[PDB]
């Protein structure tokens, strides 16, 4: 039982940056690989990147240039700062979680939690 | 006898990549280093403070445990006053380092048949590192005259690179889990004793 | 990257039926594929992990099989609540790739 709830701005301006924040309750960031994915309206899911609790991150090569994932264990939350926003990023974003069991590599996402909408236009 | 928690420090399922090495504090507990020294399952156990046998009789005020995963080749770099890509861009010990280093092979765990993709190391940095320095920002590296302007390109590089940990690789290219214990004495009552 | 391909772009049937979804890869993915479902207006769930195991809390009417570069996810007995878009996904190499979805009506 990991209650996961996103909270980010619902509208940004073109060419600036957006910053969503994922909050976890009943959840132990202490060992799971946490990741963000996005869904354009009527398209498939796009993975963005995953972040360990220490600071070990890893980003999608297509989006490697302009993303920034941060983890704050004390306030047990995530920041996803995407810069150089274009019209192509109009999409919902999800805050997934690894399932657990592994050694040195993540697993399938498990605990998506309700995804919030992000509109980027004028 | 409330023993120190070396368990989840050495026996954890996952270690962070070398460029964001874990730093876990150890204090206000009694540490039984003998079982570590007598474990006999450690590929490398090199000490630069006092001899490993004696330190069980020596007491400190803080024990930082910094953990990560590296290649077998770079294992030598983790030592006071060493030079190399790991010892200037990712993690380097001060010369007067007061503590010592454990490491063991883990190819059974941290490598993939297709090659592991999770562990990353900082390939380029515009300067060397201070002692016990931890840098995770990953702005694009400007290896040429032009400013990369926040986008990759000709002689612009992403400052992190992924080890291809494959199980059949040579011992030089195998994944080794590494722990570094720094024992520091500050002007405070020593709490980590034998 | 990696290319997932789901054979059924769309599908329909009646209650209590057995339906099969084929996910084919662009290269070798040993067992590193998971099956999610998504009902409209909801975050996707997890159904099958490592291409063979049914995840805890899921009714056993689902199943999965395959290896190499091809896998199948099958509903032995369809139900009225199984209306959803289904996605295979790999985690064997970066980036993680999600299938373009199979609508089930
Ligand atoms: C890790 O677990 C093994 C399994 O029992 C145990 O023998 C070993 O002592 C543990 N490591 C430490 C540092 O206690």
């Amino acid at each position: 039982q990991v209650q996961l709830q996103e909270s980010g701005p619902g509208l940004v301006k073109p060419s600036e940056t957006l910053s969503l924040t994922c909050t976890v309750s009943g959840g132990s960031i202490s060992s799971y690989y946490w990741s963000w994915i996005r869904q354009p309206p009527g398209k498939g899911l796009e993975w963005i990147g995953y972040i360990y609790y220490s600071g070990s991150t890893n980003y999608n090569p297509s989006l490697r240039s302009r993303v920034t994932i941060s983890v704050d264990t004390s306030k047990n939350q995530f920041s996803l700062k995407l810069s150089s926003v274009t019209a192509a990023d109009t999409a919902v974003y999800y805050c997934a979680r690894d399932r657990g069991y592994s050694s040195g590599w993540t697993d399938g996402f498990d605990i998506w939690g309700q995804g919030t909408m992000v509109t980027v236009s004028s | 006898t409330n023993l120190c928690p070396f368990g989840e420090v050495f026996n954890a399922t996952r270690f962070a990549s070398v460029y964001a090495w874990n730093r876990k504090r150890i204090s206000n507990c009694v540490a039984d280093y003998s079982v570590l020294y007598n474990s006999a399952s450690f590929s490398t156990f090199k000490c630069y403070g006092v001899s490993p046998t004696k330190l069980n009789d020596l007491c400190f005020t803080n024990v930082y445990a910094d953990s990560f995963v590296i290649r077998g080749d770079e294992v030598r770099q983790i030592a006071p006053g060493q030079t190399g890509k790991i010892a200037d861009y990712n993690y380097k010990l001060p010369d007067d380092f007061t503590g010592c280093v454990i490491a063991w092979n883990s190819n059974n765990l941290d490598s993939k048949v297709g090659g592991n993709y999770n562990y990353l190391y900082r390939l380029f940095r515009k300067s060397n590192l201070k002692p016990f320095e931890r840098d995770i920002s990953t702005e694009i590296y400007q290896a040429g005259s032009t400013p990369c302007n926040g986008v990759e390109g000709f002689n612009c590089y992403f400052p992190l690179q992924s080890y291809g940990f494959q199980p059949t690789n040579g011992v030089g290219y195998q994944p080794y889990r590494v722990v570094v214990l720094s024992f520091e004495l500050l002007h405070a009552p020593a709490t980590v004793c034998g | 990257d990696i290319q997932m391909t789901q054979s059924p772009s769309s599908l329909s049937a009646s209650v209590g039926d057995r339906v099969t979804i084929t996910c084919q890869a662009s290269q070798d993915i040993t067992n590193y594929l998971n099956w999610y479902q998504q009902k409209p207006g909801k975050a996707p769930k997890l159904l099958i992990y490592d291409a063979s195991n049914l995840e805890t809390g899921v009714p056993s009417r689902f199943s999965g099989s395959g290896s190499g570069t091809d896998f199948t996810f099958t509903i032995s007995s369809l139900q009225p609540e199984d209306i959803a878009t289904y996605y295979c996904q790999q985690y064997d190499n970066i980036p993680f790739t999600f299938g373009l979805g199979t609508k089930v009506d």
